RNA sequence: GGGAGACUGGAAUUCCUGGUGUAGCGGUGGAAUGCGCAGAUAUCAGGAGGAACACCGGUGGCGAAGGCGGGUCUCUGGGCAGUAACUGACGCUGAGGAGCGAAAGCGUGGGGAGCGAACAGGAUUAGAUACCCUGGUAGUCCACGCCGUAAACGGUGGGUACUAGGUGUGGGUUUCCUUCCUUGGGAUCCGUGCCGUAGCUAACGCAUUAAGUACCCCGCCUGGGGAGUACGGCCGCAAGG
């Protein structure tokens, strides 16, 4: 849930800290722990690519299993619920029957000791994965593959979920937390349930170094930079940019989506703005 | 084409009512409006209107073959009777009457009363 | 003269209007059929 | 007035299964006939009509034909 | 009872409120 | 509330002698046992004010059957308070 | 432990002689639980009221069960996950 | 239809897609804005979504009041009748105090079909910051909290006993006509209406569900405005109480 800090100090007036509810344990498993170093931001040739990152807390990478296909009829036991810092959501470690322990996003609602069930013979309770042709079409899904083999790439983020509208021929029409309706093959897996920690978007940081423990570095407007530098820079005292809104390599708003991508005949109808 | 059954539907409301005599499988071959033979505002809510339309929707449809045809009648009474009368006087027969008005089981919310 | 208007915003709460409501003296009468209800 | 053919000694009882039993007591519209037209006493007119509308619910009964 | 009387009332609670609305702000920054 | 057969072993453990429904505290050990029940189902429906009004009508009824064990005799009532478990 | 009736619609194009098995296999939960009693019986292949699911046909089911009501609801989840029902409904024979 | 939770059904409105199909549709006292000719309205098929639950359904039921009817299941409160087995006055009222409390409104997060304050046009008008028409945002819906007011009215505080009847209707017990099917009829307990005595009232009216006859406890009134306002205080995020 939500634990709000009582206002002690002006940096903790309106702040909030997650309550770590669901967490029953505080350390990761050893040998699903990979190392995981800051690039800052900077690409191969060490130029800055992406503004606005850099510093942060040191953090490892835990191995998600976000390609669930091996251990079909193989059930697993929830031994732990951990914190995650590369993600919004929460991991959930599981204890297979064969002795083989993984990592997978925890859905919404898993307790400490359920049990989860994989392929096409498993139930349609949370935390369930078969291939989308098993699944009733109306049910919630999450960690969605695009492919068939591919892995989970939709459906991830904390509190997030997919709603399976129906399935015809060899696809099925999802609709997408960004409202957007789409169709996949039906061979492609998903998880049953919504991702949980769906609360954890309420999170008021209260101060700047929050932020920069997050890995955040400050932006600059770019009304107060000078003409060289940001088209909307320049001007005697403040100005609106003197100029229709653009980016700071002066590429216009509007839509960026490049046209006639081959995954154009797999959208049913894209999302929606100001409705 | 050549249809020697088919349906007529006939919607009154208030202020207008339409003809669309329609192929049994729900295609409309010959449609005429109260405001289609001449009548506009508050004069297409009169049963003449509705009696001149429905003719002409008959006669619009005879030409294509029809010649037997059922009656969906449907809204507030304005020109309905009139409108089954004129359609049988144009030499079309009417076989069946059903009235078929959307009820709803209190559904949505109904505008607010005028003053 | 206010009492007097007689244009339709001084007749308009007037005219019988009110379909199947409030009986006036110009209320249109209702049609009646030759038989018995029933 | 007319009887309530509930309360009596053959009273059937009354299901959402038995079909015609309940189609004896709804209108040609499909709609549930009122207390008076029927004739039967209150607890049996809601036990009536909740089977009319489970019937309904397992299409046994046109809603509204 | 006459309506007369709750017309007088209302009349009364009317230009109140009036009043209050008119003077929010002042009545903020004043208290 | 509660069935017959928690009924029957509360009265059992609690009735003066092997007959009797009406003592104080054969009714205030009903009574005990009624709110617990009540306020469990309560933690579930925070939301169910019309039970919980029941609830505040078996508390009054519990506390003026108390008072008059305690007014009747005080032993009585400090041993039904202490078997009970309860405060006041 | 109250007794329950279980009215459910499977879809008319699978076979008749094999809903009697496959029934018994989803009443296993129940039987299995607390010591259950059942006593199924079938009537189907008959015309819908209204279309359901895409089929005015269906095949009507009639399933007498005395179980706890943890069981029932478990029972009633599963049916409506399997594909092959088209409705289900959960009475209580009490006096409710 | 007492309350809470979970799941779920059908009609209708709206929108989207695709057929058929043309030149109007919509709206009014009468029109115009508006929609449509880029193919609308109509008609058929499919799909998404939200909200409210026709008939049953009433001066009928339940709840302390506010209030409560699509279906099913789970959990739960109260009431009534009979037996009278049990305790043996354990009752009543209740200053302050606590809780609940329509709608609107407020906060955070969702949702948004219809309706729709504000706001836009159109019309009417001498003028229309309105009535009417076309659009339409908050809001209405859900979760979790605030608010604490209503013509929150039966304009009738709670408890108890007594004082002509007649007639509907809801729940339950029982004797006799007896087919025992039948509101057969009676008796009795608990509700809920109508008409009416005695009595009361300024009158209207009330009248065994009292506004009659009495006893116990509480709240409130003391000419109309100023004013349920100012000042102070308490409560509330604010509106405000």
């Amino acid at each position: 849930g939500i634990r709000k800090y009582k206002p002690t100090t002006p940096g903790r007036r309106g702040a909030s800290v997650s309550d770590f509810a669901e967490i029953t344990r505080s350390t990761p498993e050893k040998s699903l722990v990979r190392p995981l170093h800051g690039k800052g931001g900077r690409n191969a040739h060490g130029r800055i690519t992406t503004r606005h990152k850099g510093g942060g807390h040191k953090r490892a990478y835990r191995v998600i299993d976000f390609r669930r296909h091996d251990k079909d009829g193989v059930n697993a036991k929830v031994a732990h619920i951990e914190y995650d810092p590369n993600r919004t959501a929460n991991i959930a470690l599981l204890h297979y029957l064969d002795g083989e322990k993984r990592y997978i996003i925890a859905p919404q609602g898993l307790k400490q000791g359920d049990v989860i069930e994989s392929g096409a013979n498993a139930d349609i309770k949370p935390g369930n994965n078969l291939p989308l042709r098993n699944i009733p079409a109306g049910t919630v899904i999450h960690a969605v593959e695009l492919r068939p083999g591919g892995g989970a790439k939709l459906a991830r983020s904390a509190g997030v979920s997919i709603q399976l509208l129906g399935k015809e021929g060899t696809y099925a029409a999802l609709r997408m937390p960004s409202g957007e309706i789409r169709r996949v093959d039906v061979r492609c897996r998903a998880t049953v349930g919504e991702v949980g920690n769906a609360e954890q978007s309420n999170i008021n940081w209260g101060k700047a170094g929050r932020m920069r423990w997050k890995g955040k570095r400050p932006t600059v407007r770019g009304v107060v930079m000078n003409p060289v530098d940001h088209p909307h820079g320049g001007g005697e005292g403040k100005t609106s940019g003197g100029r229709h809104p653009v980016s700071p390599w002066g590429k216009p708003e509007g839509r960026t989506r490049k046209p006639n991508k081959p995954s154009d005949k797999l959208i049913v109808r894209r999302r929606r703005t100001g409705k | 084409k050549n249809v020697p059954h088919g349906a007529a539907h006939i919607k009154s409301t208030f202020n207008n009512t339409i003809v669309s005599i329609t192929d049994p499988q729900g295609n409309v071959i010959a449609w005429a409006s109260s405001g289609h033979v001449g009548f506009k505002g508050s004069r297409k809510s009169t049963p003449f209107a509705a009696q001149l339309a429905a003719e002409n929707a008959a006669r619009k449809a005879q030409e294509h073959g029809v010649k037997k045809v059922d009656v969906f009648v449907k809204g507030p009474g304005s020109g309905r009777e009139t409108a089954i009368r004129s359609l049988q006087a144009a030499g079309l027969e009417v076989g069946t009457i059903s009235d078929v008005t959307p009820q709803p089981h209190n559904g949505c919310r109904p505008p607010k009363r005028r003053r | 003269l206010e009492r007097i208007a007689e244009h339709w915003e001084a007749r308009r709460g007037g005219v019988p209007a009110e379909a199947g409501r409030e009986w006036r003296h110009e209320s249109e009468p209702a049609r009646r059929p030759g038989y018995f209800p029933r | 007035t007319r009887k309530c053919v509930f309360c009596s000694k053959k009273g059937q009882t009354i299901d959402y299964k038995d079909t015609a039993l309940l189609r004896t007591y709804i209108s040609e519209r499909g709609k549930i006939r009122a207390r008076r037209v029927t004739g039967n006493c209150v607890q049996h007119q809601r036990d009536i009509a909740v089977a009319v509308k489970n019937a309904r619910e397992v299409a046994l009964l046109p809603f509204g034909s | 009872g006459s309506v007369i009387k709750k017309r007088r009332k209302r009349m009364s609670k009317k230009k109140h409120r009036k009043l209050l609305r008119r003077t929010r702000v002042q009545r903020r920054k004043l208290g | 509330a509660l069935t017959a057969e928690q009924k029957k072993e509360i009265l059992g453990q609690y009735g003066l002698h092997d007959t009797d429904t009406g003592s104080p505290e054969a009714q205030v050990a009903l009574l005990t046992k009624r709110i617990q029940d009540l306020t469990e189902h309560l933690k579930v429906h925070k939301h169910d004010h019309h039970s919980r009004r029941g609830l505040l009508l078996l508390v009054g009824r519990r506390r003026r059957l108390l008072k008059y064990v305690a007014q009747v005799d005080v032993a009585r009532y400090r041993s039904l308070i202490e078997r009970l478990g309860l405060r006041r | 432990m109250r007794p329950y009736e279980i009215m459910v619609i499977l879809d008319p194009t699978l076979d008749e002689r094999t809903v009697a098995p496959s029934l018994e296999t989803f009443l296993n939960v129940i039987r299995k639980d607390g010591g259950t009693v059942d006593k199924v019986d079938i009537w189907g292949r008959r015309r819908l009221a209204y279309e359901i699911a895409k089929h005015a046909e269906g095949i009507y089911a009639v399933i007498d069960v005395k179980a706890e009501p943890a069981t029932v609801s478990e029972l009633d989840r599963q049916l409506n996950l399997n594909e092959s029902v088209l409705r289900t409904k959960v009475l209580r024979t009490d006096k409710h």
